Parts: C-alpha cells; structure tokens; sequence
C-alpha cells in the first residue's frame, strides 16, 4: 500500500493526480510545512465542506486517485491518504519555475569561534531550482564523509526557489593542519559540479 | 465553533514523563472519539491511540503499550472537555509533534485537528546561543550556534532589512543543541556604505545579541 511519486512539481493551471494504494474507507489530507493536516476528500470521493471543487477523488479499483484541477499556489503542500490507523508516507508538491543554478558561497570559521575550540565552515547554495542538490566536502583533496549537516529552506513564495546550507564542523586542531578548504555541489542547472575554496 | 486547543511546547528529560493537553469545545463532545497522532520531524503521521469521551475508555498502538495514558476530564455542563496524553519513560524516539484530532464519522475521517504540541526529549538544559559572523553580488550572515531550546528569532537591522534574507531551519547536533544560520545577499558595493547587524533573540534564556558583520 504505497503512494507515487514522492515528489511532484507542477505549473499553475495544470491538473495534477496523486495515487494511493489502499483499500477501504479512504481519506485524503493536505499538510502545509509545520501545520496540522486538513481533510480534503473523505470516503474515497466525497469532497469536504469548504474545500474548493478543484479537488476530487475517484476509486480506481484497488487504488485511489486525488485530482487537483487548475492547480493554484496555495496547493503547494504535501498530500497523503489515510485508512483507519494506516498512513501512506506522502507526496511533496511544489511549483514549477525555470531551472536556476545555485549561487555558491563558502565561509571560513570566524576567529571568534575558534577561541571556543570548535570550527564551523559553511557552504551556502542560494536560490536554486528544482530542490534536488548534492553537496560534498573536499580539503587537500581529502573527501570527508562524516561530520556534516545540511539544512534547506521551503520553496520561496516570491521567486519559487530553494536555499541550502551545509555546515562542516571541526575541532580547532584539525582545522589548523590542512589549510585549503572547498565545497563542491551538483545541481540540475549545472552541466558540471562547481566548487568554492578557501 | 468546533475547536481543539492544545497546550504549548514541552521539553523533557530522558526517562521522565510528559503530559500534552487538548481542550475541546464548540460541539457535542460525548458523541465523537478523540485520537492522538504524532509526527517526528521529516516523517509521516503515526497513530498513538483513541479515547472515548463518554466512557473514558482508551486504546493505543502496541508500540506504546504500558507507557502511554490517555485520560479525560469533562466540565460540569459538558460544554468543554480536556484530554490528556501522558507519555512515560520517554526515549529519543518520542521527539515529535503530537496532534489531537476529532473523529467525525464511525470510519476515522478527521475533520478537526488541534494545532500540535512540540515534545522535545533531550539531555540538555536551557542555554543562550553563540552568534558568530559569516563574513563576505555578495553573501553574509550570522551563524547562531549551540542554543536551547528552540526557538530563536533573527532579524537584520532590527527588521529594517528583510529582502534577500534566508534564515535556515535549525538542525540538531551530536551535542544535543541546535544551530541554524541566517544569510542575506547584497550587492558587492553596499558593504562600505551600509551597516549590517544580525539581531538574535532567544527569549526562553533571555538572550538578545546584536552582531555586526
Ligand atoms: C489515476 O491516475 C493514474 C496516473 O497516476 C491514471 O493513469 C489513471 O487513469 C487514474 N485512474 C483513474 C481511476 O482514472
């Protein structure tokens, strides 16, 4: 009992379909980042009061479709279906815009922070689309593969882009030994990986 | 109108017990089951249990058997009801948003949800952040590091700068504290001219630093 796919991008005015593999009294919910779900369709195909008619569901034999007609900017959300206690993982939906390469920056550790014994180096991937990107850390051509975290913003509701920061954390000791530090990032809008160094 | 108001964010130590509350009002409460759901960050919902508002009878997922207690206290006139979820022997796993939801029909369609309560299980204790600068179209920011608990708010030039600013969501470290970043983009020219000041507040610890970059 799964849902496909896990991510969808659509343009405004388009129709989108999300499909659920499940069996029974089936309900569809919308959920906005950081917020409670909202009932859209209940019992397979009945439309919840106060929900716009551009939403519908139909029983596809064993599976169930959710349909959004004339998709709108408020339709940007995650959709999932529920049958009693069982939830299917869900589908992120975002707005489609022109592909846009990431603007990349690297910030060495502040000397102020080294006085505390920890070193933080930051990569910034600014304003890119679509969301999928990968970052990797190289220094003296050594490729680290632990010790890194990544945070990503929500699709921006002005220019429809994403931003991402990867923070590499070190002891003051290890930072000193190596000297030259680099971020390498790969994105649909870049024909070949780009790196920033210090 | 029909409404579920939940209590505010809770911080808990491992092995302790936390209590989340939900206040129902605005309808015939005896006539609908209340369920609890929960959502770990970057995860789907999982069902915790339900409670019958007439009888008080609870039932929960086996994952929580023996460590969760769902209880009920009605008002006199039955206009309002409080519902509690007590979780004991809390683990790391128990960090999540916990939702209460009203069951509309006999078949588990959930038309009204409470807003959610954040439950953080952590070894650490309140701590103000350390703010370090991200020094230099151009980029600059503030790294707001090792604070607790969430949340913090970040502005630039006291709300005077808003356009081009990205404040990232907080991440959790092997330390057990949270770090985030706020970055902003500017033309390469305006740096000599303009004053840029990260402005952080972390009211639970009463910190409020202003940092020039
Ligand atoms: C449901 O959606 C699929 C594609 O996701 C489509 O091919 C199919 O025709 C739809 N099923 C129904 C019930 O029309």
């Amino acid at each position: 009992m799964t849902q496909s796919p896990s991510s969808l991008s659509a343009r405004v005015g388009d129709t989108v379909t999300i499909t659920c593999q499940a069996n029974g009294y089936l309900n569809w919910y919308q959920q906005r980042r950081g917020k409670a779900p909202k009932l859209l369709i209940y019992d397979g195909s009945k439309l919840e009061r106060g929900v716009p008619a551009r939403f519908s569901g139909r029983r596809w034999g064993q599976e169930y479709n959710l349909t959004i007609n004339n998709l709108q900017p408020e339709d940007v959300a995650t959709y999932f279906c529920q049958v009693y206690e069982f939830i299917v993982p869900g589908t992120r939906l975002d707005l489609k815009r022109t592909v846009a390469a990431p603007s990349v920056f690297i910030f060495p550790p502040s000397d102020e922070q080294l006085k505390s014994g920890t070193a933080s180096v930051v990569c910034l991937l600014n304003n890119f689309y679509p969301r999928e990107a990968k970052v990797q850390w190289k220094v003296d051509n050594a490729l680290q593969s632990g010790n890194s975290q990544e945070s990503v913003t929500e699709q921006d509701s002005k220019d429809s882009t994403y931003s991402l920061s990867s923070t590499l954390t070190l002891s003051k000791a290890d930072y000193e030994k190596h000297k030259v530090y680099a971020c390498e990032v790969t994105h649909q809008g870049l024909s070949s990986p780009v790196t920033k160094s210090f | 109108q029909v409404h579920l108001s939940q209590s505010g964010a809770a911080v808990t130590k491992p092995g302790a017990s936390v209590r989340v509350s939900c206040e129902a009002s605005g309808y015939k409460i005896s006539d609908h089951f209340i369920h609890w759901w929960r959502q770990a960050p970057g995860q789907g919902l999982q069902w915790v249990g339900w409670i019958n508002p007439k009888t008080g009878q609870p039932n929960n997922a086996r994952q929580f058997q023996g460590r969760v207690s769902l209880t009920r206290q009605a008002s006199w006139d039955f206009d309002t009801y409080s519902f509690y979820m007590d979780l004991k022997a809390v683990r790391s796993d128990d960090t999540a948003i916990y939702f209460c939801a009203r069951q509309r029909s006999d078949f588990w369609d959930f038309d009204v949800w409470g807003s959610g309560t954040q439950v953080t299980v952590s070894s650490a204790s309140t701590k103000g952040p350390s703010v370090f600068p991200l020094a230099p179209t151009a980029a600059l920011g503030c790294l707001v590091k090792d604070y607790f608990p969430e949340p913090v708010t970040v502005s630039w030039n006291s709300g005077a700068l808003t356009s081009g600013v990205h404040t990232f969501p907080a991440v959790l470290q092997s330390s057990g504290l949270y770090s985030l970043s706020s970055v902003v983009t500017v033309p390469s020219s305006s740096l000599g001219t303009q004053t840029y000041i990260c402005n952080v507040n972390h009211k639970p610890s009463n910190t409020k630093v202003d940092k020039r970059v």
